[PDB]
């Protein structure tokens, strides 16, 4: 399901981050050596991380937040995630027609547009597969002519099937909450719900 | 249309059912306002501009007057109103506090054309007059909880002040010894109440206005200014050192406030001619300070 | 909010007027204020534009009530072309300060009222003001 | 018995909520895998937290609060607290006339109205069955006709019998006072009583 | 030598790689510093007296200017360069920030014999002027984080100010409906950003100068003063209940600045002719909140 | 009319002048920046130049109106270089000390109007102010 | 803005050819920041003059020889010779600049880009206008 | 790879560390005998730790940053970091002259620089060999004519095979990004990016 922002429901703009943090969560077994040399064996998946900081929040935008956290909680579904710094379409077109070779494993990724898409995604930018919920992060990138070659933060976690179609845009976290066992809201006598926040964490 | 002239005014104070017109009032000062709760909420989706304030309390109100002396004597009524005991025209300090909360009462500012502005829940919070070389005046301070306008009132056709008493000089005595120099005596009595709070979730969406309050303290105090004096060489009598006990009265021929035991404190200043300042606060021990209201001959 | 009927239109020479209300009932005894719109039957308006308030004032001009979609709300007050000839001929030669453009035309009122919807003409003014003529350049 | 507030009791202005907290309180044993899936198991019950801040109480509003309270301490009753944002009239008409269907035991309840109900319930607002104490919300409403499709966060807590009766308005939680073990207040110099704190619990 | 005296001055703005000479100045105010760290090295074994200074920033400069309203409209760019958006004439106020920094451009303070004085990396920070019975001027105050010294400069010939506009009295409507007994009206705008202190270890032995800054926010705020009128008893349009949401618009013959929605609140002082004060804001979802720049006939 | 989004034109001696709008409906209640270029079909605008702002007054010119793009909303007004020159020549020549290039031309109206079978006139103003000429001396 | 943006200043120095480099670009801003695209200049021919004053009789001192360097990229040039500018330094105004003593009023200018073409699109735009001034010189 | 720096690259001037801290990490066994003799027993490696701190960064900065860091990451390379407080050109030349003699495994480097290296490195100055990546600081140096007596307080962390050539300009530090399993950066209302710290090790 869909975390309710200001993007779905304009008519609640109390809703929306009044501060996201984006964490990386790597765990790795990463040993100190007594020459000096540091090892470290990658071994368990990475995952992102989002902590989420909502501003004041008046009583009608507090009960339909709540209600969709709480249909959350009911039907036990992931909740997706729209982080707003990273929307910015840098790539237009549609990309139906854009095929990803199939085999290939690790950071790199080769796409083929066909003479599609418009726009350079520069690094920094998110990347989705279309299948996979994972989202990576492009740290370099770079293009021959129609052929692009994107080089992402966390390996591929799936072989790509030759039908794997990118996602430049729209990229949602498939997250779970972790503040769900203890969530309380205080209500002032000002007639606000302050100091909402959420501790999201994704999911696979 | 109508204006709203401060001279073309009648200040009367609601106790107890009756109407205390204060004439002989020099100068009125008073304010109404309201508090907002006003947020911003930037969001990284929208950096918005305009904020979300509602209003939802009224600041209280701080009315100050400044009453001359009368025959009548209706303005020891604030000392009576502010907490003193009284024993026929005199107001006496009580040693401890009588009640938690403060003498409340209403407030009406009469103007021209039914027109009004009603404080409620009112208390007097300080008075403070300074015998001088000029007319005595005491200015009272009042704090109100909730102000309003209302088209009929309380006006005080019988109870008012009557004619200011004549000038006469203060003289500060200590038992029967007068203190010589005399340049002005200025006492502050006062009432430091607080307002509490108890605004609550079930007032939102609606205005609060302030009701109750407590009284934190109460106390006499005065301000004495001589000129540096001495009569002797190492006199005992006028000197610097602090006395921890001992009875004074600042008299004058229609008031006369009297600490039956002082605490004095000196502060000299080396200025044109020399002056020393006291400070004159009551004992532990002392008996109630008194404030004796004579109308006329005493 | 308080009452806010006083509002004066700007209406252009050499042009067809015609105004579009759109009627509403909004109740803040809920914070986001309902947006319920008024059902208009049994509803007819009326309007004239009257130099002056004195008594045997002439009547310059009439407004022309148009009553459409009375499920929303809306509904429309116009007047031809010709009523704005009419009305401009009136009009004062002094002009406006804010403005050189416009004259002072006259007063009106709209007045909506209900017919026996209940057995009771509930007729009551809706809003009010001076109507001003903005002289023209095309003809 | 009902909790002292200014609906009652508006002679005592400082018997009035200066900030509540619904703590959500789901405990659940979440287990995140080395594969980066987070998996959750629940086992024990959903009960809604309540605390009570208080502001600086007269000598007369404490005797009151403190009489009621040793009253419930006495009686071993239970405590009724009303949140008056909660408090909110959309759904009106009798509600012995409508039915609801018995053998629901999940997180949906199916009513048909016969038409006898006025306006329809809001996500987010509180729901509760007539001959159970447990406080619902509704996280979603769907209506079909006559026929309501109410979803509320806590699993019915109930298998309705047929025999129950929705209740939208007018709805108390059943709580029982935490923190009794050690209750007091400080009596200051001035004459009021600060430090009055009412940590509740839901105990249905 | 050479003196530099102030009203043998121009000063040119510097924006998009034109010159605006802004004429019509009545007075500006500006200063330049330098910021030190200085610390005392006090030391059991030499308690000295010398300190360790060393000037390592320029401390920002803060620029007032004083302009008059003209017939050619130069300064509305003010309000162009601060971050509203322009749509012929009007300056609409933007629902949310445009970008994250201000618009920053140089400005020169030029005078005789090739003197000047280069400020850089300037932002308007501030706009307000008062409708008042006096010739309306509007005061903008810039932020500048590097001055400097130039030989050569960029002088704005054809790119001036004209004739100041004639005084017109100020107006202030509700809808169309006029608010009697209009005293002072005072209108206010600002982009409050912040500098962005990036000092680090690189520049040590180097003289530094802010040249990044962010929008903490951007306001629109009137605060108008009336005289305490009433017409009736018990009067509904004029009061002093807050009002939510209310069209206003602070009207001349030469500027007009609209509130679509304006959240009002009142402070009454009880002053020799009673006075009311109001404090316009825009509300939440009010509309863009407009100036329009008459230069003539509309 | 449109009494509070008067634009003083600006044309340019001895160069062809040129404005061009842009009917563009907007609805961003459902989501910011939702606009809809209006359909101009059967629309025709006109508009003329008057020396002052009365009856009586001598016409200076008339803009040469056109649709550019049908469907597509962008209309344009506009008038030859003849015609600005004859602007020029029957402008007035009270220069201002500190913008000795602009002189006061005279005042500018155009009316957009329907011309539909099925439909009534339509008339509608949308510009209102001055023309100002600005001096070229490079012919 | 109704002309504040397509006005400059420009300081001819006596005894030095003057020659301005100037490179058209279609930027688009409203659309997206930071976009720009060069002008296809080809058939857009340039042409300026200069004027002693701004009436109907009015003396031109001086005209510039405007060329297209670049027929794509759109870069132009206005430029004119050393005669031109001992022309405008002689027929200029004695009343030196208080502020920089050096330059002195010529005169006032315009610049006008004619796009004639095959195409019934031969519109002219006024892209410059301002005041010429002259910097006195002492080298010869 | 060279962690970004205004020396690079100035264009992003919040890239600049605030503020450095070269911690010296050399591990010890240290005992205290009642006999008032404290000893210590030293079996670890000893190394540089370093700890950068940033001011509130700007999308831009923090974009660049960010991919930079990712690239790291994702490539597993060695972060490289320059302190400009050690960057004091003193000894300028040709190092690939100078002879040192093989076999040198103590704490002291004797080198004869035939001449070829005018000036004279001072104490506490950064010095490294080209053929390992440790870095090391000059405790004494004394010169008897061409052979140069540099003392170091590292002990050689390899022995000279008669091929390492001394460098003393242009030294980084082959840093491995520690604190990296959770790395993150808060998003502020205001678009900046703030709380950004690197704590970076020495892994030779």
């Amino acid at each position: 399901m869909r975390l309710p922002d200001p993007y779905t429901n304009p008519e609640y703009p109390g809703l929306g981050f009044e501060s996201v943090n984006l964490v990386d969560n790597d765990p790795m077994i990463r040993d100190e050596l007594p020459n000096g040399k540091v090892k470290e064996v990658k071994i368990s998946a990475q995952y992102w991380g989002i902590n989420i900081s909502y501003p004041e929040l008046f009583p009608d935008e507090y009960a339909f937040l709540d209600s969709r956290l709480l249909e959350y909680k009911r039907t036990g579904d992931y909740l997706d995630v729209l982080l707003p710094q990273y929307e910015a379409f840098r790539v237009r077109g549609d990309t139906k027609s854009v095929t990803i070779p199939a085999g290939q494993k690790g950071s790199q990724i080769i796409l083929n547009t066909n003479g599609t898409l418009t726009g350079q995604p520069k690094a920094g930018d998110l990347f989705k597969l279309s299948t996979h919920p994972k989202v990576y992060k492009i740290t370099n990138f770079s293009s021959s002519g129609n052929v692009w070659n994107i080089s992402l933060y966390p390996d591929l976690f799936i072989t790509t099937t030759g039908s794997e179609k990118p996602v430049f845009n729209g990229i949602l976290f498939r997250t779970k909450l972790m503040n769900g066992d203890s969530f309380g809201s205080t209500l002032n006598n000002n007639g606000t719900y302050s100091g909402i926040s959420l501790s999201l964490r994704e999911s696979l | 249309m109508f204006y709203s002239l401060m001279r073309e005014s009648k200040i009367v104070i609601e106790y107890d059912g009756r109407g205390y017109h204060f004439d002989a009032l020099s100068n009125y000062d008073a304010s109404t306002s309201f508090q907002e709760f006003k947020t911003l909420r930037r969001t990284i989706h929208n950096r918005t501009n305009y904020a979300d304030s509602i209003i939802n309390a009224q600041d209280p109100s701080s009315i100050s007057l400044a009453i001359n002396f009368s025959t009548t004597l209706i303005e020891s009524n604030f000392f009576d109103w502010m907490g003193f005991t009284r024993e026929g025209n005199s107001l006496f300090l009580p040693r401890n506090t009588p009640n938690i909360e403060p003498i409340m009462f209403n407030m009406y500012i009469i103007n021209h054309n039914n027109s009004c502005i009603y404080f409620e829940n009112c208390y007097v919070s300080t008075v403070d007059f300074s015998l001088d070389k000029s007319i005595p005046i005491l200015n009272v301070g009042i704090e109100s909880g909730k102000f309003s306008e209302v088209s009929t009132f309380r006006d005080g056709y019988t109870i008012t002040q009557g004619e200011v008493l004549p000038y006469s000089a203060p003289a500060v005595y200590t038992n029967s010894s007068p203190l010589p120099a005399l340049i002005s005596a200025s006492m502050s009595f006062q009432q430091q109440c607080s307002w509490r709070e108890d605004r609550n979730i079930f007032d939102i969406n609606k205005i609060y206005t302030n009701k109750r309050a407590y009284v934190n303290e109460m106390n006499a105090s005065a301000t004495l200014a001589f000129y540096y004096v001495k009569r002797l060489v190492g006199d005992k009598f006028l000197n610097l050192d602090p006395e921890t006990r001992t009875p004074l009265i600042i008299k004058n021929k229609y008031v006369s406030i009297t600490f039956p035991l002082a605490r004095i404190s000196k502060r000299l200043n080396f200025s044109d001619l020399y002056q020393v300042e006291y400070d004159v606060i009551p004992t532990a021990d002392s008996d109630p300070v008194e404030i004796n209201f004579f109308g006329e001959r005493k | 909010s308080t009452e806010n009927r006083v509002i004066d239109l700007v209406v252009d020479e050499n042009v067809p007027y015609g105004l579009l209300m759109q009627f509403m009932d909004v109740d803040d005894s809920v914070y986001p204020s309902t947006s319920k719109p008024v059902d208009l039957t049994d509803f007819s308006l009326r309007g004239s534009i009257k130099s002056s308030l004195e008594d045997g004032a002439e009547t310059v001009a009439s407004f022309t009530t148009a009553i459409v979609d009375a499920a929303q709300g809306v509904a429309s007050i116009s007047l031809p072309v010709s009523a704005v000839t009419t009305i401009a001929s009136k009009a004062s030669k002094e002009r406006d300060r804010y403005n050189p453009r416009q004259r002072l035309a006259g007063y009106y009122d709209v007045i909506i009222t209900r017919t026996a919807v209940g057995s009771a003409a509930s007729s009551f003014r809706i809003m009010e003001g001076k109507v001003y003529i903005s002289d023209g350049v095309t003809q």
